[PDB]
């Protein structure tokens, strides 16, 4: 089968900049290459067919060029909604094969997170488990530290984090940190603190509450 | 590497 | 318009078989071939096979023995069946259609079916509220949410107020817990002055376990 090699793995660009995706084939495939966009939680969307031919309903900023083994998908002026993964497909040789994809990340200005904390619900406590959620909302860039503290004891290894994919509208990220305890431990303590560090803050932000 | 939860490369 | 709608996600036991139905509209199976593509962590996008207008099938070389594609033209249904699934067959499975009847440029895709191959049992989530409060309010904006805990397998769908609330919504990617069950939160920010006037409901649908819950989320 033909091997398609896409480079690089990740692109990082600012809005309005031109950007180029590379697809290389293990042997010549003429112009038998198609390009796709995959957005967060989406199916592949066809962008260009046969190296350079346009597709109905695809914005004009998208274009492709190349022949032989070397191909290029271009966006002449990137928008925030272009945040996606990009895949090439060859069909000169059966079976049709796909490249491994290139990720398009967008830069923007630093934005500090808004930090919210949520105690466990009474509903959840009946089940005998306690989840304390710390939310970091709409920030950039992605790197952030969340430190949990229960009555001044530093917590370690009993929390999990999830980070959203980049926002298609404002290019920010959001993060959740969930501290998990038993009901019994949760009732033994008073002060639940979530400390946040990020480049947009001039000092760590702490959100906390007292049980009851 | 493709992530089934988000349908994105991670 | 042209549409492909696949059956719901689900769990398939190892060594057992996978079945997905692709129901099409806006065109006829007698005129177009329907293709099957999957997307895995191990191999990314991978073309599996196709059933042509006249009922002929091609299967990608690694799948000739464990893959059968059949269809019912009058019902506009295409049926995918794969045998002897191992865990690395965990992937999103798509049905697709090309622009022209003989080609391979996939302009129309199904929504995909996340198939998990695992020995475990299906388990529906519990839904707990992430109540808005003073600890989740700044400058007239409140944050609130739903904790969707302890379900298997992926995916779960979450929406707000039956689809009418979409702005400021973040539904976090699920994380696997030590228990081997998944968990996620979905949050939304709203104007705090609407808390006394508007209802906020996360609609949780975990298709693999046929569990639907609407959780009303209130200040405490």
């Amino acid at each position: 089968d033909i091997l398609l090699t896409q480079s690089p793995v990740i692109l990082s660009v600012s809005p309005g900049e031109r950007v180029s995706f590379s697809c290389r084939a293990s042997q010549s495939i003429g112009t038998n290459i198609h390009w796709y966009q995959q957005r967060t939680n989406g199916s592949p969307r066809l962008l260009i067919k046969y190296a350079s031919e346009s597709i109905s309903g695809i914005p004009s900023r998208f274009s492709g060029s190349g022949s032989g083994t070397d191909f290029t998908l271009s966006i002449n002026s990137v928008e925030s909604e272009d945040i996606a993964d990009y895949y090439c497909q060859q069909n000169n040789n059966w079976p049709t094969t796909f490249g491994a994809g290139t990720k398009l990340e967008l830069k923007r200005t630093v934005a500090a997170p808004s930090v919210f904390i949520f105690p466990p619900s009474d509903e959840q406590l009946k089940s005998g488990t306690a989840s304390v959620v710390c939310l970091l909302n709409n920030f950039y860039p992605r790197e952030a530290k969340v430190q949990w503290k229960v009555d001044n004891a530093l917590q370690s290894g009993n929390s999990q984090e999830s980070v959203t994919e980049q926002d298609s509208k404002d290019s920010t990220y959001s993060l959740s940190s969930t501290l998990t305890l038993s009901k019994a431990d949760y009732e033994k303590h008073k002060v639940y603190a979530c400390e946040v560090t990020h480049q947009g803050l001039s000092s760590p932000v702490t959100k906390s509450f007292n049980r009851g | 590497q493709f992530d089934l939860s988000t349908r994105r490369l991670k | 318009q042209v549409q492909l709608k696949q059956s719901g996600p689900g769990l398939v036991q190892p060594s057992q078989s996978l079945s997905i139905t692709c129901t099409v509209s806006g065109f006829s199976l007698t005129n177009y071939g329907v293709h099957w593509v999957r997307q895995s962590p191990g191999k990314g996008l991978e073309w599996l096979g196709v059933i042509w207008s006249g009922g002929n099938t091609d299967y990608n070389t690694p799948f000739t023995s464990r893959l059968s594609i059949n269809k019912d033209n009058s019902k506009s249904q295409v049926f995918f069946k794969m045998n002897s699934l191992q865990s690395n067959d965990t992937a999103i499975y798509y049905c697709a259609r090309a622009l022209t009847y003989y080609d391979y440029e996939f302009a129309y895709w199904g929504q995909g079916t996340l198939v998990t191959v695992s020995a475990a049992s299906t388990k529906g989530p519990s839904v707990f509220p992430l109540a808005p409060s003073s600890k989740s309010t700044s400058g007239g904006t409140a944050a609130l949410g739903c904790l969707v805990k302890d379900y298997f397998p992926e995916p779960v769908t979450v929406s707000w107020n039956s689809g009418a609330l979409t702005s400021g919504v973040h539904t976090f990617p699920a994380v696997l817990q030590s228990s081997g069950l998944y968990s996620l939160s979905s949050v939304v920010t709203v104007p705090s002055s609407s808390l006394g006037t508007q209802t906020y409901i996360c609609n949780v649908n975990h298709k693999p376990s046929n569990t639907k819950v609407d959780k009303r989320v209130e200040p405490k």
